[PDB]
């Protein structure tokens, strides 16, 4: 209801790269939990941590926070499975964690589609998993496909149809500028029109003859740094060739 | 199909022989715990003993020599799982070590009798207190060497053990008196050396054995006699006070509840005392003679991490 | 003249510098202004505050033309330390950080374009006080709490440095009953800062002065805990003045005494005498028309004000660090195992 299975096995079968967080260490090692099957928990031994004997002041800084690991051995019925993060390449940080981050963002969408719709999370999860995460890779890149490749929405039955609407609402910023056209001319209107015809094609609003409120959309918030500046430059260019005066805030 | 907890393995062999003592009996039970119950995975093995040691503390809460045995067995299997054998050999690599302490910690006491010879010298009147059996094996070696000395046994009240030691070595053939523990302070001037033995060693060097080893220790420091203490290398526990108050048996050492019908009134005070580093001066290990500052460092050398 | 401790030259009263060869940081003068005119620190408050100005002063690099950044800052920062030496000579909380910092000056190569010079130093010297101070103090909390029962008393001396946070945890974050006895002394009433804080925290605080010290001990009293300034290689506690008189008395009155401390506050040096290695601080302070004036110019008069003093390690029962507890004779074994090793 809060979290559940990923890939229809009770345990992360031998040699699959997983992620855990370290909770506490007393003498055995860490009492980690498997972040793909969150409520289940395994553990790691002290020699399978960092090779240098880790001091207790070095030990305390790493609890709570998470990392990447692989599993050494698996009990078929006990949850007491053996971890391995020492014998893990650095590429699995790129491989597993972004794959897990691609599975963290489907946790963000399947929570309000479950509990704010008041159904348990696993039943509308396990309608998704086998035709998506077993037919091919798991469904978040397919969720950027299923907004345009609609053989997936009909490839499985919808047990509810609120979830079909709540997906495209989520997955599918304004920089304010108060530019002051303080003109005293005769060909200024034309200039203004010209300016409009390049800076808007982002959100440009007339306030009066001098004041204009333009809220330039940014994608990385820092990509509108190259937009606003450009607009300003254009404005500067514009008014020297017509006769008036534009001043920018 | 055993469970190794209370008596289905442990209290069997405590009626076998009163030569094995309490902590290595727990060590004998703990090494045979994972020997038969070897659940082919490093994870739940230590989770089995963490279940098993904590109920063993719960089994007898007031025999904290067992807690020292519960302490260092985890210290055994930790570094034995170290050398990095990925649990593949370390199942066999632990149990090929295995029967170490039933071959090595059983020969603690004779190795104490190997190196504890040159303390009881020519004509030393010896003050002993409580059945710490490593002392008697040192005294067994003293009679077998035919070195000349005498002996004085105190009480062990209420634990009665002083009556045993008088009977235990008079048949061995040593001139000996049993004295009351009340008459220590008027006799200790003639006494030259004094031997006791702890149930466990605390972080500064602790005497966590009996009722009044701290009483006879603080007598000996004003008598300015070398207050020796005899133990061995598996009698260490982290449990460490700041006063002479440990965990008690069940209640505070000054109770004031009343006698209901006929309840025992000598048993109202404590049964375990504490002595810090100040009143001991030397101790014996299987590693050798040990100063009271080195017993702090070796109890911290593999204990911080 | 017979002891001639007035002619023990551990400090003078020299001031009034004017030199401008170095580009002196203005804010590091404020740190020395905040110390010497009226002392506002313990020892780890200095170890914070010495680090507070160091993150700012490295950010203004000002590296010259023909000089590597490894070559100038070993002179540039170290010239500013002598400003502090005019104000107040260093501690080991000063000392162990700065020689560790001089390692970091030396282990850099001529490759940094001075934009990378921030974050390789900034977070690293931040993870110093994150590890060596903050979560080091976190391990103090759980260790001391299990050694304290409810409905008992604590006797502290002066302003504490780390066990203020310990007393906040047991009174509020664990809510077990506790009574607090804070005693400080003329002239530095730094214990009143704790007396403000813990009653602002709402706990039973009994303020005291060291002249009335016996009647505190004549009541229900135990668990004397202490702040610290450094631990000697023997086990002597070099700490604030007047620490040992309760440390002798409470040990004489058979209730145990502990010293809350850390591995950063250890030291390689060793001595066993109180008036050998110390610091004097401006003998005008023990006056407050006054009652007397003229320790100067008058025949046969002097004012001493001892800052630091040793306590015998036999008085201390248990020494608690972030790694755990330890008896006070076993102090220097961490010097070979953790300090410079951990």
């Amino acid at each position: 209801t809060s979290h559940c299975r990923f890939y229809e096995n009770k345990y992360p079968e031998i040699d699959d790269i997983v992620m855990v967080n370290v909770q506490q260490i007393a003498e055995m090692g860490a009492y980690v939990k498997l972040l793909e099957y969150d409520n289940i928990e395994g553990m790691i031994l002290l020699s399978e941590l960092s090779r240098r004997r880790i001091r207790s002041i070095q030990k305390l800084i790493r609890v709570g926070k998470n990392d990447v690991a692989v599993v050494l051995r698996v009990d078929k019925e006990k949850g007491y499975i053996d971890l391995s993060k020492r014998r893990v390449s650095s590429e699995d940080i790129i491989k597993c964690e972004e794959k897990y981050q691609k599975s963290k963002t489907v946790h963000s969408i399947l929570r309000y589609c479950a509990e704010k719709f008041q159904i348990p999370l696993e039943e509308l999860y396990k309608t998704i998993a086998w035709p998506l995460s077993r037919k091919f890779g798991h469904a978040y890149e397919a969720f950027k496909l299923s907004i345009i490749d609609e053989t997936v929405w009909e490839g499985i039955e919808p047990p509810s149809k609120d979830v079909l609407d709540e997906l495209k609402n989520y997955i599918s910023v304004k920089i304010r500028a108060d530019v002051e056209v303080s003109c005293f001319s005769y060909e200024g209107i034309d200039a203004i029109k010209d300016a409009l015809k390049s800076a808007e094609d982002v959100k440009v609003k007339l306030v009066a003859a001098p004041l204009y409120v333009l809220t330039t959309q940014a994608l990385d918030k820092q990509k509108g740094i190259e937009q606003l500046e450009s607009a300003i430059e254009k404005i500067t260019e514009v008014i020297t060739k017509y006769g008036g005066v534009c001043n920018i805030t | 199909m055993s469970e190794f907890n209370i008596t289905e393995t442990y209290l069997r062999f405590l009626e076998e022989d009163t030569e094995m003592t309490m902590p290595i009996a727990a060590i004998e039970a703990l090494v045979t715990l994972l020997r038969i119950k070897t659940p082919e995975t490093a994870a739940e093995m230590i989770n089995t003993i963490k279940s098993s040691t904590e109920e063993l503390i719960k089994s007898i809460p007031n025999s904290v020599s067992l807690r020292a045995g519960c302490d260092i067995f985890m210290r055994f299997v930790l570094r034995n799982l170290h050398l990095y054998g990925d649990w593949e050999n370390c199942k066999q690599h632990l149990i090929e070590n295995g029967q170490l302490f039933v071959s090595r910690a059983k020969k603690s006491r004779n190795k104490i009798a190997e190196i504890g010879v040159d303390f009881i010298a020519d004509d030393d009147i010896i003050l002993v207190h409580g059945y710490s059996r490593a002392v008697f094996s040192l005294l067994n070696h003293a009679a077998n060497k035919f070195i000349r000395f005498r002996c004085v046994v105190t009480e062990s009240r209420p634990s009665k053990q002083g009556n045993q030691l008088y009977t235990l070595l008079e048949q061995k053939g040593i001139p000996v008196t049993l004295i009351v523990d009340s008459a220590v302070g008027a006799v200790i001037d003639k006494v030259d050396k004094v031997f006791v033995g702890a149930e466990g060693v605390a972080e500064s060097g602790g005497i966590i054995n009996l009722v009044g080893t701290y009483s006879v220790g603080v007598l000996a420091h004003n008598a300015r006699k070398p207050f020796y203490v005899v133990t061995e290398s598996h009698k260490f526990v982290r449990m460490f006070p700041l006063s002479s108050d440990d965990l008690p048996m069940a209640g505070p050492p000054l109770d004031f509840t009343r006698r209901t019908d006929d309840l025992e009134d000598a048993l109202r005070g404590p049964t375990i005392d504490y002595t810090a580093q100040e009143y001991i001066t030397a101790l014996i290990t299987d590693l050798g003679v040990l100063t009271p500052s080195a017993v702090s460092e070796e109890l911290i050398k593999m204990w911080y991490d | 003249l017979e002891q001639s401790f007035d002619n023990s030259s551990l400090i003078s009263s020299v001031k009034e510098l004017l030199l401008n060869k170095d580009l002196i940081h203005p804010s590091i003068l404020l740190l020395t202004s905040h110390l010497a005119h009226y002392k506002i620190v313990g020892s780890i408050p200095r170890c914070i505050a010495m680090l507070e100005v160091f993150q700012i002063v490295i950010k203004d690099y000002q590296t010259p033309k023909g000089t590597t950044l490894s070559r100038n800052l070993t002179s540039y920062l170290s010239h500013q330390i002598d400003l502090l030496k005019k104000a107040r000579p260093l501690s080991v909380t000063m000392g162990n950080a700065i020689r560790w910092l001089k390692q970091e000056i030396s282990l850099i190569d001529p490759s940094t374009p001075d934009k990378a010079a921030k974050k390789d130093l900034c977070e690293k010297i931040g993870q110093f006080a994150k590890e060596k101070i903050e979560l080091a103090d976190q391990l103090i909390i759980d260790n001391a709490s299990t050694q304290i029962e409810e409905s008992t008393t604590i006797v502290t001396y002066g302003s504490s440095k780390v066990l203020t946070e310990l007393l906040l945890h047991n009174a509020i974050s664990l809510k077990k009953n506790i009574k607090v006895i804070v005693v400080d002394s003329r002239p530095l009433f730094e214990g009143r800062k704790m007396a403000e804080t813990l009653r602002n925290a709402g706990v039973n605080v009994m303020y005291a002065l060291i002249t009335s010290l016996d009647t505190i001990f004549n009541m229900d009293v135990d668990y004397v805990f202490l702040g610290a300034h450094s631990i000697l290689s023997n086990g002597f506690l070099y700490s604030r003045a007047g620490t040992a008189m309760l440390a002798m008395s409470a040990k004489r009155r058979n209730i145990p005494v502990l010293v809350c401390c850390e591995s950063l506050k250890f030291s390689q040096r060793v001595q066993l005498d109180s008036v050998t290695f110390n610091e004097l601080a401006d003998p005008n302070d023990l006056v407050n028309k006054n009652i007397l004036d003229g320790w100067q110019e008058l025949p046969s008069l002097n004012i001493v004000n001892i800052l630091y003093d040793l306590t015998p390690p036999e008085y201390i029962k248990k020494v608690i660090t972030e790694f755990g507890a330890l008896p006070p004779s076993s102090v220097p074994v961490i010097l070979r195992e953790y300090k410079g090793s951990a």
